[PDB]
């Protein structure tokens, strides 16, 4: 029973996207994908993966399409092995689904090898230290959590806080100019993003038809069923793991949203016979996003640069499946509904985000001086924030009106405009380069521009922009005198 | 702060309560699709 | 590799990590919680353990390692003994699998589920065990056999703690005899490689490794070796125990463990409770906790000291692991997330913690300190709560708890003789005309350089900060004895008399753009240097 290539079996029940499969020879191995060659008079081609077996010759399987017109006792044929997607530099430019096939109408792709989606994670021996700073051109990531090369990254938040949006920013600011390849793994998210995704990238010679593309597409979407959104974030890591070892190359990873793949394995857990576990997630919730993030990291052949998109239920970050996610990060982007209807966009709160190379040893020592001075008076204008409500700015003292100013200038400074949300805000992005960021920060927090107006700071780049509209907002005013005067 | 206290003490019940029926509820259907085939044995040799 | 007795039955089912075994012909039996292999290649066999004996004949199995390799229908065959894990002092040093197996880096046997000591067999825990951060070894003692429990929110300093527990004991080990030296075991629980990889890079940086070793379950592993890591843990620190020695298990974390145990109990079909977790939760976590105990004095006098570590949601100390966890443990160290985020560091909330064994667990000179230093500190939190909006008297108890908070305040774990020294020095009025930003500059004044010896102005014989093995004499001599308490006074006075004299005059007379800055970096440097 080694080689179970060609093995045939029979379909012996089917309960929506989980079916069983009885073989007489001895159910294949987990993990095998078969293929259902009966004529039912189907559309689309129906492939099982085993998840389970129930005996000797029975076995549980997830179909990755859909199930209609599947009759009883349909011959099923195994293929010899897990799913296989293809791997290399012909994969470049293409968009591939859960399946690995091309799904982009551009012809056919020349593979010369396929791995399986399911892999073991590298081991403890098997862990490069990198400890380089990530400029992402963003004034808040780059000062409070700033991002590390090599490592793994989570935009946590809530349905339409602006998780998407980041993720554009940052392939704008990083791909494009990235050195190695990258790969984007849409999970259960809108086709119409992915199309806008596709378009962008097509305008931005990321994907060079006639030329040389440097970024591969999978995407397993909402329509599809669970079994394929459990399983296109295997195909698209097994692809940028084969870019990290074969080609040695440094490749980054994005991933939205990480989230369907939890909820997709809950979605079939009910029908595998397994008792939901608190709030209604399956028992193997932990396990199985382990599995799958161990995988995502850079080893001692190459790096991986995972920035992730976490979604969380009803802005319930205590909810179990976001909860999970924080330990298997280094660097945590926490996003508030409550910031972004106050007009700050990026929606970040500061003081939930946390970074592992915040630390004096890895970064400047100014860098980690100046980002500990504005958490610690976003804290204290927070706290104030109540005196405030209860007695009134009138009533603080001195030593507090400076504070709650400064504070609120930093609050106002950390808003910045993305190139790729022109249209939500109707202006031109910035690209606020690191240093000047902190010199920025630094000259804010000791009073240097304690005579500029509030909103000067409100959604430009570095220093500079801030002085311009500034001067725009003094000659604003002094025409509306102007017109009052001679009134 | 008394009423609220109240409040969040009585969610808190009802929550856990909630939860702990839903899961019995999921365990008890699990349970009950299970069905006993016929029993492989000697039962003449008794 | 354990030694197989005889086939026991077939694997039938498989569920993710969780399998199931059917009788083999004449219905063998297999002992309830001991370990099988099952034989995946005609060379390799995957680790089981036994967790159910159906009536029908059936066994519930947990999957330990090779689960990729594991299919039904294989051959399954019974040692018929509980797990054992390689102890012994040559296991220091090295990562460890729950299994007992090392794992790569870039003596005798112990059972993994034994009885903790009874009653008589128990002493009141009176020797102390040093975390080197004053908060804690004030307010807070934690005293060898203990259990305490280090509560706090993602991303507070949990782990640091314990690693900088673990790191303090370094310097102490190597002076006196190996007798009393402290042996570390950190226990990684659903961890990330990357973050154990860290870890035992900072235990080598100190030297740490020598007197320490990690035990990971790292993610991706089977649920079944997670919930095995703190009970093997604690079997390589019980052997320390049983022979005179002390020992320190740190569990990173048991909120993890707790979630894979429910993983185990609902794959295989067991009555869930309380946000599902099973009903054997609660003693899972007490069996564990209470084999760290401190032995009398007729059985060697060992002990093993407890660090349980658990994660709560949103500061929710409701939930049933974290209550469970609680209710088990000696008193607990609550880290809060604003105190983090506002600069206290390590954030130990000292309204919130507590210390069930008390003043028992404190050495003689740090006793005396801490009885006067919480009243003060009481006196000031009270003071503090009435003048939220509204400006402050500075009253003495005030002036001193100030300072007391700014002490607090360190990176890395201080030597016994520097912490007290500088407690000392607070409690007398010596920093009252101090400012509170210069306190971090004064203390590293006071610790790693002498100002009586640099003016020349120095008259004590013996007693000096750079005496690093006065420390001792402290410890066996209270400050407040004749032998010493003459001459810490006179370098004490005399240390704040040339600090106001030379340093904080010229601190008060900066006025520049880039002196202002020098000595705002000067401070941060200092804050994180003591
Ligand atoms: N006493 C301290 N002083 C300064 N920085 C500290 C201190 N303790 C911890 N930190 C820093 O705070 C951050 C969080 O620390 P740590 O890794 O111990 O958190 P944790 O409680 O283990 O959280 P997690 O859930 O990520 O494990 C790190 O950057 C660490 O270096
Ligand atoms: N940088 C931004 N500037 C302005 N509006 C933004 C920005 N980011 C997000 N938004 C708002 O959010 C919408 C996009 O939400 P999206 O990024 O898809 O969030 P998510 O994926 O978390 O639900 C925009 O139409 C706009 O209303
Ligand atoms: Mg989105
Ligand atoms: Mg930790």
């Amino acid at each position: 029973v080694a080689d179970h290539k060609g093995r045939v079996g029979h379909v012996s029940q089917v309960i929506g996207a989980v079916v069983d499969v009885h073989f007489a020879d001895g159910v294949p191995p987990v993990l095998t994908a078969l293929d259902v060659v009966d004529k039912l008079g189907r559309d689309e081609p129906l492939t099982l993966e085993i998840v389970q077996h129930l005996d000797a010759h029975t076995g549980r399987c997830i179909a990755m399409q859909t199930t209609d017109l599947l009759k009883l006792k349909a011959k099923v044929v195994s293929t010899g092995g897990n799913i296989s997607v293809p791997v290399g530099r012909e994969t470049l430019g293409r968009i591939f689904n859960v399946l690995g096939d091309a799904i982009d109408q551009r012809g056919p792709v020349g593979e010369k090898l396929r791995m399986p989606i399911h892999a073991v994670a590298p081991k403890l021996a098997d862990q490069a230290a990198e400890d380089a700073v990530l400029t992402t051109g963003i004034k808040v990531i780059d000062l409070i959590l700033p991002y590390c090369k090599g490592g793994k990254i989570g935009l946590f938040g809530g349905a339409g806080v602006g998780k998407t949006v980041i993720i554009m920013e940052l392939i704008n600011n990083v791909a494009k100019g990235h050195g190695g390849f990258s790969v984007f793994a849409g999970v259960g998210e809108r086709t119409r993003e992915g199309t806008d995704l596709y378009l962008e990238m097509m305008q931005s010679k990321v994907i060079d038809l006639k030329g040389e593309s440097k970024c591969v597409l999978v995407y397993g979407q909402m329509n599809e069923p669970p079994g394929a959104r459990a399983r296109v974030a295997q195909s698209a890591l097994t692809m940028a793991e084969y870019f990290r070892d074969v080609e040695g190359q440094d490749v980054l990873l994005f991933i939205d949203n990480i989230f369907r793949f939890t909820q997709a394995n809950s979605e079939v857990s009910a029908l595998l016979g397994r008792i939901p576990a608190a709030v209604g997630y399956q028992p193997t919730l932990a396990e199985d996003l382990g599995q799958l993030q161990e995988r995502i990291t850079s080893t001692t052949k190459g790096s991986i640069t995972s920035v992730q998109a976490v979604y969380v239920p009803a802005d319930d970050i205590t909810d179990p499946a976001p909860a999970t996610t924080f330990s298997h990060l280094d660097a945590t982007t926490v996003l508030d509904r409550a910031v972004a209807e106050s007009g700050i966009y990026p929606a970040v709160n500061p003081l939930e985000c946390a970074s592992r190379i915040m630390d004096p040893d890895v970064i400047s020592v100014d860098h980690y001086n100046v980002a500990q001075d504005v958490v610690q008076m976003l804290t204290k204008y927070r706290e104030l924030q109540d005196i405030i409500a209860v007695l009134g700015i009138d009533e603080l003292s001195e030593e507090d009106k400076l504070i709650v100013d400064r504070a609120r200038k930093l609050v106002k400074f950390l808003s910045q405009p993305f190139q790729v949300a022109e249209v939500f805000t109707g202006m031109t992005g910035h690209y606020v380069q690191l240093d000047d960021t902190i010199d920025s920060f630094s000259g804010l927090l000791m009073g240097t521009y304690d005579q500029v107006p509030e909103m000067a700071f409100y959604m430009v780049g570095g220093i500079n922009s801030v002085l311009e509209k500034a001067k725009k907002m003094a000659e604003e005013a002094a025409e509306l005198e102007k017109m009052r005067r001679a009134r | 702060q008394q009423r609220t206290s109240s409040l969040y003490n009585k969610t808190r019940q009802f929550g856990i309560t909630a939860a702990l029926i839903e899961i019995l509820s999921a365990m008890s259907s699990l349970e009950g699709n299970a069905m006993k085939g016929v029993r492989r044995n000697k039962f003449w040799e008794g | 590799f354990f030694k197989t007795t005889e086939m026991i039955g077939y694997v039938h089912s498989i569920d993710g990590t969780i399998a199931t075994l059917i009788p083999a012909p004449g219905n063998p039996g297999v002992a309830y919680n001991t370990i099988i292999q099952i034989q995946v290649s005609p060379t390799t066999f995957a680790a089981g353990l036994v967790f159910n004996l159906e009536k029908d004949g059936r066994i519930g199995i947990i999957l330990m390692d090779n689960i990729t390799e594991v299919q039904s229908g294989q051959k399954v065959m019974a040692t018929g003994q509980l797990l054992h894990i390689p102890v012994g002092a040559g296991v220091l040093g090295k990562v460890v699998n729950p299994l007992g197996h090392e794992v790569p880096v870039g003596s005798t046997l112990g059972k993994v589920d034994t009885g903790a000591p009874n009653i008589v067999s128990r002493s009141p825990v009176n020797y102390n065990l040093l975390t080197g951060f004053k908060a804690v070894d004030t307010m807070i003692p934690i005293g060898r056999g203990q259990r305490e429990l280090i509560v706090g929110d993602r991303q507070t300093g949990k782990t640091s703690i314990a690693v900088s527990t673990i790191i303090n004991q370094v310097r102490i080990n190597q002076q006196i005899l190996s007798k009393n030296a402290v042996i570390s075991i950190y226990v990684s629980i659903g961890q990330r490689c990357s973050n154990v990889a860290r870890i035992h890079r900072l235990l080598q940086s100190y030297g740490a490794l020598r007197y320490t070793t990690v035990m990971a379950a790292t993610a991706a592993e089977p649920a079944g070796l997670q919930y095995l890591a703190p009970y093997a843990g604690v079997t390589m620190g019980e052997y320390f125990m049983n022979r005179g020695r002390h020992c320190l298990c740190v569990y990173d974390d048991l909120s993890k463990q707790a979630v894979a145990y429910r993983q185990i109990s609902l794959l295989l079909r067991r009555p869930p409770g309380r946000e599902a977790y099973p009903g054997d939760v609660f003693y899972l976590h007490s069996r564990l906790l209470e084999r760290a105990a401190m032995l009398s004095p007729g059985k060697g006098g060992g002990s093993v000291t407890a660090l349980p570590i658990v994660e709560t949601l949103s500061n929710d100390v409701t939930a049933y692991i974290v209550t469970n966890v609680i209710s088990i443990t000696d008193g607990q160290i609550y880290l809060d997330t604003k105190l983090f985020t506002g600069g206290q560091r390590p954030a130990v909330n000292i309204g919130l913690s507590v210390s069930r064994v008390g003043s028992s667990a404190q050495n003689a000179a740090m006793k005396g300190v801490a009885g006067k230093l919480k009243g003060i500190l009481a006196e000031y939190r009270k003071l503090a709560a009435d003048s939220v909006g509204g400006q402050q008297v500075q009253t003495i108890p005030m002036i001193r708890g100030a300072r007391f908070v700014a002490l607090f305040n360190q990176k890395q774990p201080s030597y016994f003789m520097n912490a007290i020294v500088s407690l000392y020095a607070c409690l007398n009025g010596y920093l009252d005309d101090v400012k509170v930003q210069y306190v971090k500059f004064y203390e590293y004044l006071l610790v790693h350089r002498d100002l009586g010896i640099m003016y020349g102005t120095a008259k004590n014989k013996f007693f000096y900060m750079y005496v690093q093995e006065l420390n001792y004499l402290i410890r066996f001599f209270t400050l407040n004895s004749p032998i010493l308490h003459g001459e810490l006074e006179e370098m004490l006075k005399q240390h704040t008399h040339l600090f106001l004299q030379h340093y904080q005059s010229k601190m008060n007379a900066i006025k520049s753009e880039k002196d202002v800055k020098a000595l705002k970096n000067l401070l941060y440097s200092c804050k994180r240097a003591v």
